[PDB]
């Protein structure tokens, strides 16, 4: 039961490609994911961005 | 307010119980079947919506013009209902 | 064979494309499963100036107008102002097109699943189901419209009707007060949807009744309420004519009255078979009489002179209600076996 304080840290790698995604934010639900490495509790960064392929579904 | 107490009591659990059933589409109605995957259905907006029968409800206890309740996120049927 | 060798790697890249393909083609089934509602589609041809100039006008349900070209897989039935099609989530884009007709209720009228001239009508309705094989070497060419009239008293309705079960096919039911309504401009709409169930469905039974009501020509130059089906009859023998689908479903017209006919119904694709029923016979009544009832239980002793001689300017219908009637006292007579004297007491009764 212990929880310290988190912040998260952006790139201008997973901007940008948010940002692509923001074109590609049409109103057909999309799925994306981010990847990166955790060094320790209190910090998470975030490298890899990329998109995923539309569907029916959402 | 005494006999809203007892169930004000009883109104803890609605809250996990409201996870399910929470969803109303209005019930649109039918019309009529061309074929079993895909029907076509009404709303009293007279906007026609097609869907696809859910597994919770038998193709056999659906009849020709009868209202029964739709989800409006799923779109498909979850129950019936004899009104 | 060694510049055919070649060959093989080919079949390989062909192969791997059916290979690749299937994720694409897998896609489809859930992409396409579930059109959320259903839109207007209306056509019109647009220009660029490939760069072909294409587009369409879309109406949706919730009155909103879009924009959209023509798209989607190979299209047959297409391109035709229906309704019914597929549609996704803000694309727009039409996918799966379905007609259902327009304003059904028209097209679910009815589910339905002598002898010298009842010959030649079952030879006539049997061979265009049948001969179609034999009409390549032979070249004979099926009549299309067939006019069945005669006096008042024949009962050829349930005659044709009782032919359409001999048809095996399906048979639907239409008169002619059925084309007279209170809105205007329904003629169109009601041949082209007719038409279209009749390009749509199997090659079902078409009959009309009470041709010569409707198609009146009104001499005098007074007054009169309906000149509707006058002009839905010539748009219908336009599209009888200069139509090359017309080699489809045949429609089987019937006139009551000989007093008003319209000389421009002679043609192959019109009315060509004209049947003049002169005095009907009795015993070919009794006859078909006998072919209904041999299904009940009855006492196998019949002179059948009685009930053929009794029998005197009746329809058909009017001989099954003297085999009902017949059927009726029968069951208070306390007698579970219907008599002879039954029947022209029931004729006696109802008649």
């Amino acid at each position: 039961a212990v929880d310290t304080a988190e912040q998260v840290y952006i790139s201008s790698l997973a901007l940008l490609k948010m940002l692509k995604h923001g074109r590609a934010g049409v109103p057909m639900e999309v799925m994306g994911l981010m990847l990166g490495e955790f060094v320790d509790d209190y910090t998470v960064r975030v490298i890899d961005v990329f998109a995923m392929p539309q569907s029916g579904t959402g | 307010a005494p006999p809203a107490l007892w169930d004000l009591a009883a109104d803890k659990q609605t809250l996990q119980s409201e996870q399910p059933l929470q969803v109303a589409r209005c019930t649109k109605i039918i019309n009529a079947d061309s074929e079993d995957p895909k029907y076509i259905i009404n709303v009293k907006q007279f906007a026609k919506f097609v869907v696809d029968l859910s597994d919770q409800v038998a193709p056999t206890d659906i009849e020709e013009g009868m209202r029964v309740g739709v989800d409006r996120n799923k779109y498909q049927i979850h129950i019936p209902l004899p009104p | 064979k060694i510049m055919k060798s070649e060959v093989l790697r080919v079949t390989h890249e062909l192969q791997a494309m059916k290979d690749k393909i299937k994720e694409n083609s897998e896609k489809i089934k859930v992409n396409k499963t579930l059109p959320y509602l259903v839109s207007n589609v209306i056509e019109l041809l647009d220009v660029d100036p490939q760069r072909k100039g294409k587009c369409a006008v879309i109406k949706t349900s919730t009155r909103q107008t879009y924009f959209l070209p023509v798209i989607g897989l190979v299209d047959a039935e297409k391109l035709k102002p229906g309704d019914l099609v597929g549609v996704n989530k803000d694309s727009y884009l039409i996918l799966e097109t379905l007609p259902t007709e327009y304003d059904s209720r028209v097209k679910a009228m009815e589910v339905d699943e002598l002898d010298k001239q009842i010959q030649e009508l079952v030879e006539a309705i049997v061979l265009p189901m049948n001969h179609k094989e034999k009409f390549e070497n032979l070249g004979i060419q099926p009549p299309k419209g067939v006019l069945m009239y005669g006096p008042p008293g024949t009962g050829k309705t349930l005659l044709a009707r009782a032919c359409a079960a001999q048809t095996k096919a399906t048979f639907l039911k239409l008169a002619g007060p059925q084309l007279v309504q209170m809105f205007i401009g329904d003629g169109a709409k009601l041949v082209r949807d007719a038409f279209a169930l009749a390009k749509e469905k199997a090659p079902s039974i078409i009959f009309i009744d009470e041709l010569d009501a409707i198609g009146t020509k009104r001499f005098d130059s007074e007054k009169a309420g309906d000149r509707e089906v006058q002009r839905t009859m010539l748009e219908l023998l336009n599209q009888l004519d200069g139509f090359q689908p017309n080699t489809q479903v045949k429609v089987i017209a019937a006139t009551n009255r000989v007093d008003i006919l319209d000389p421009a119904l002679l043609r192959s694709g019109r009315l060509d078979r004209k049947i003049e029923f002169p005095m009907p016979n009795e015993e070919a009544r009794a006859r078909i009489m006998q072919i209904h009832s041999r299904k009940m239980n009855v006492s196998p002793d019949v002179n059948y002179e009685e009930l053929a001689r009794c029998t005197d300017d009746f329809n058909g219908a009017q001989c099954k209600a003297v085999c009902v009637e017949a059927g009726m006292i029968a069951l208070r007579r306390g007698a579970t076996e219907l008599t002879h004297e039954d029947y022209m007491e029931g004729i006696l009764e109802v008649q």
